Order: C-alpha cells, then sequence, then structure tokens
RNA sequence: GAGGAAUACCGAUGGCGAAGGCAGCCUUCUGGCAUAAUACUGACACUGAGGCUCGAAAGCGUGGGUAGCAAACAGGAUUAGAUACCCUGGUAGUCCACGCCGUAAACGAUGUCUACUAGUCGUUGGGUCCGGACUUAGUGACGCAGCUAACGCAAUAAGUAGACCGCCUGGGGAGUACGGCCGCAAGGUUAAAACUCAAAUGAAUUGACGGGGGCCCGCACAAGCGGUGGAGCAUGUUGUUUAAU
C-alpha cells in the first residue's frame, strides 16, 4: 500500500487515493483479524455462515 | 541538516505517536497524542493525532526537512489526521505509504476479550 | 415535540423602539405577565445608559451588546454506544439570540445596584465593553467547546 | 544477533482420509480413490456378538525445547462482596521423541450394505460427443409422491423393501455403589438396589416477557417557565395519647 503523490496535487487527493489503495490491500481487515486470537470451531462456524449468506444471495 | 526526511504515524486504538527522522532511521523529533494534554478517551481521537502530527512537524521543521514521505503502521484512528496536519503544516509529502505488521499465520494472538 | 416544527408566534415590537428584539428582551425580564413593570425595568436601563454614553439612537447600541454577548459554539451531549460525549455544535441563530438574553437578565439579577433598571442597565454597558457576568458565562461555555475540540461526529 | 512456534494471500456448503483428522515450499518412503477400454477369476459376498486396531483435546511418564498464548498463581480495577468477567504479569501445558490414557454435543444427535422411487439449479474429479450436450463418482441448495406427533426428511430418505449388528422400555437415585477387568495416576469400562415422585419429556400454538431487532406515539425525555422538599400556618393521614380520640 503505497501511493507516490504526483506534482501539485493536494495532500486531500493523495490520502484520498492511498486510503483507497489501502483498502483495497486489505491492510486493516488483516490487522483486524489478528485482534485476537479466533478457534477453529469459530472459524468454521463464521465460514460457513457466510458460505450460506453468499449462496442464498 | 537534513532536507529529505521520513514521517512515522505509528497509531494504535488507544494512542498515535508521530516521529520525523532522517532517511536513515535516527529520529528527529516526535509527539505523542498522549503527550498533548488528551488522555483516555480524547487522546485516541483524530483530532489528537492532528495536534500532535502539527507539533512534530513543527519541532522538526526547524531542522530543514521540506521534503518528506510518510510511512504509516497501525489501524487507529489517527492515522489519516496525521497526514493531513502534515500536508497542511507546509511540508512537501514524497510518498503515502503503509507498512504495517502482518504475520502470515505466525504467533498466536492474545485470547478474545468477554466483555 | 416528536413530530413537526411548531410555527413561531408573532411578537409586536416595543412601543418607544418600534424593535422587536427590545420586545422580546422585555418578555424575558418579564415575569408573572407583567408587561408594564418589565417595559419600565428595560426602558429605564436604556434611558440610564443613553443619557451615560451620550448616544441618540441605543437601538444599534444594544444590537451591539447582543452580538458581542452571542455565543457562537455550544456544547451538545451526544450518545453513541453508551458513551456520552460532549460534543461542540454551532448555535442557531434563534438560540443564539434566547441565550444571550437570558445570560443577559440573569446576570442583571444578581448585582449590588440599588434598582433593577439601574442593574440592566450597568449590565448592558458592562457587557458593551466586555466585562460582566453574561461575558464570563459565554466565555465559560466557548471554553468548554474549545476544551473538547475533539468530536466532529 | 539468538530462538521458538505457526504457516496471511491462495481458501472455496473446495479437496483428501474409516472415523479422529489433515493446509508455506521441496525431496524421499507409502495407502486409498477416481477414470476408459480390454483381458482374467468365477459368488471369492454382506453383516458381524466376543476380539483386535485406530481414535480430538485435556491429562500422565521419561528425555529435550520454550518465542507467543496461557490453567494455576500474583497484583490492579469493578463490585455490597468479586476466589470472576476487564487489565498487567505469569507457570504447567501447548512444541519435539518415545510410550500411556481411550474419553468428547467423538454429531448428520441419523449403524453398515443392497435394490427401487417426479424433478430443478450449483460445485469437485474424471470420461465421451457435437461454447454447450450427455454420462459417472463425490459434494451442496431446493422440491413432488411417500413418510412424520410435529418440526421436518425427501436418490447423500427420516420413502418403498431386505440382510446382519447395536440399543431403548417413566423421571430421579445413577452411568452411582459393590465386584471384576484395564490404567503409573487421573480414571475408564461392565453395571445394580433400596428409596422417592406422579410426573419427567418432544414438537407445535396463543400470550407475556427480554440488560433481542425494527417502526411509532404521549409534557416521556430534551429545550424552557414556575414550583415542592427548608419557615410559619391551614388541611388530611400515620404514629402516639386518650374514656373515646
Amino acid at each position: 500500500p503505497a501511493v507516490k503523490v504526483k506534482e501539485n496535487e493536494p495532500v486531500d487527493i493523495a490520502i484520498r487515493r492511498f486510503k483507497r489503495a489501502c483498502e483495497k490491500a486489505g491492510v486493516l481487515s488483516d490487522v483486524r483479524k489478528r485482534e485476537f486470537y479466533e478457534k477453529p470451531t469459530q472459524v468454521r462456524k463464521r465460514k460457513k455462515a457466510a458460505a450460506v449468506k453468499r449462496y442464498k444471495k | 541538516s537534513v532536507s529529505e526526511g521520513i514521517a512515522h504515524i505509528h497509531a494504535s486504538f488507544n494512542n498515535t505517536i508521530v516521529t520525523i527522522t532522517d532517511r536513515q532511521g535516527n529520529a528527529l523529533a516526535w509527539a505523542t497524542s498522549g503527550g498533548q494534554g488528551f488522555r483516555g478517551s480524547r487522546k485516541s481521537t483524530p483530532f489528537a493525532a492532528q495536534v500532535a502530527a502539527e507539533v512534530a512537524g513543527k519541532a522538526a521543521q526547524e531542522y530543514g526537512v521540506k521534503n518528506i514521505d510518510v510511512l504509516v503502521k497501525g489501524p487507529g484512528p489517527g492515522r489519516e489526521s496525521a497526514v493531513r496536519a502534515l500536508g497542511a503544516l507546509g511540508y512537501k509529502v514524497n510518498s503515502i505509504s503503509d507498512v504495517t505488521p502482518i504475520p502470515h499465520n505466525g504467533c498466536r494472538a492474545p485470547k478474545k476479550r468477554r466483555v | 415535540p416528536r413530530r413537526r416544527v411548531v410555527a413561531t408566534r408573532e411578537i409586536l415590537p416595543d412601543p418607544k423602539f418600534g424593535s422587536q428584539t427590545i420586545a422580546k428582551f422585555i418578555n424575558h425580564v418579564m415575569s408573572h405577565g407583567k408587561k408594564s413593570t418589565a417595559e419600565r425595568i428595560v426602558y429605564g436601563a436604556l434611558e440610564t445608559v443613553a443619557q451615560k454614553r451620550n448616544i441618540e439612537d441605543p437601538v444599534a447600541f444594544f444590537e451591539d451588546v447582543l452580538e458581542n454577548v452571542r455565543p457562537m459554539v455550544e456544547v451538545k451531549a451526544r450518545r453513541v454506544g453508551g458513551a456520552t460525549y460532549q460534543v461542540p455544535m454551532e448555535v442557531r441563530p434563534s438560540r443564539r439570540t434566547a441565550l444571550a438574553m437570558r445570560w443577559l437578565a440573569e446576570a442583571a439579577a444578581k448585582r449590588s445596584e440599588k434598582s433593577m433598571a439601574l442593574r440592566l442597565a450597568g449590565e448592558l454597558s458592562d457587557a458593551s465593553e466586555g466585562k460582566g457576568n453574561a461575558m464570563k458565562k459565554r466565555d465559560e461555555v466557548h471554553r468548554m467547546a474549545d476544551a473538547n475540540k475533539a468530536f466532529s461526529h
């Protein structure tokens, strides 16, 4: 997640592009998933519920 | 002394630390939200990060840095406000990078809080 | 209320200046529905300050002191998931005028001059330069708003 | 620089395995499965009491290791208390080797094997034809008939039948006692009785309630004005006192 700010462009637009790049790169999601350890049974439950929801919709 | 610099924006959920170093990695200045009068809930806000970045930038600007590239790390809220503070303080940003430590399924995390 | 925004009542202007601002301040000074007593209190205050300062038209002076007393940022309680945050927000102009008038009356109600009209005139004079309990209350409110200055929810 | 553990992304009602389980990458050793055709054996099959094997995690023994996490434990908070939840540390354990243990909501709460019984849409591994079509072995979502107390199941049956095995017979007492057997131990396994109660249960229904969700209203709150609670007095009540109050 690296954004090289070009000439004369505002830091606001530069940080908007950086936020977009960082959201694409999955940075905050990955740092969230390490916040607490999650038991394999709860991971499997969460994934199975996600698959059921994704298939229904 | 130094014209090119790096601004590290280490931002946690509780605090955000804004250090400014040279290209090599030797710290020139730093500021924290907890070292700017804000404590507790106020300290973990984007505004406290804004004032911390303002203080650190204005302290390191006397060194001679005008060109700077930022290194954001952590999930805290001030990770976006500190960069705006640096940009509005007159710093010429070089690049915005997000170098946050991401293990590849390494050390076991602390247990989930039952609140 | 809970559904609609009532149409505000019309306030007829004061008889001796023709200004709804002075009429509303007379209402704020009023008690027990005594328009005559409130009007003579306010008029005594106004003539006292006018004769002391040598000003022909004191409605402009009252506007000046009112805009000087009016705050701009007030602290409002907000709830976000069980946290009571004292978020500073703007003050809508009607509430601005109401707060200014209420603060002026309540500050003039606690002074040491002999008559209430003298008290009100002294308070108007003091807030004209920028002193008095109305000014202290405005400064306190601004102090709290700036003391938070950290919640822009 | 040292070290240990786990292998982000891929990643998927995806895959493999009898189940328990099994995720970086590479080599070595090795099991099963799927598939097309030909050839071969010629009922060699199914199930299976006792028995044997394997069997998560925790735990145990000996010897190593020890980064993170973390029972116990220590301190800090919270609280009426707080041997908790939250915080800061933290040891066994988690890791390895070789053995024990033999238990889990070890679950699909659904024994294994065989045949037959509308259909529709996914996905995995093959195969054959002309991007589709078909056919296979899995793996999912629906949905007839049928079944079911109902929920629901429905070619991966809880349907229609058959073979063999396991098990149940009110709730507690109790998976407890005693006796065997197994185990280093923790314990496991097999498994009663007295006594006690007229219930205990399943599914669904209508309400009510939730420190469940959504939407809405009322001086309910919020924004304000004026009070009550402090004084004296009026009045009512309690208590007390009285012959009665």
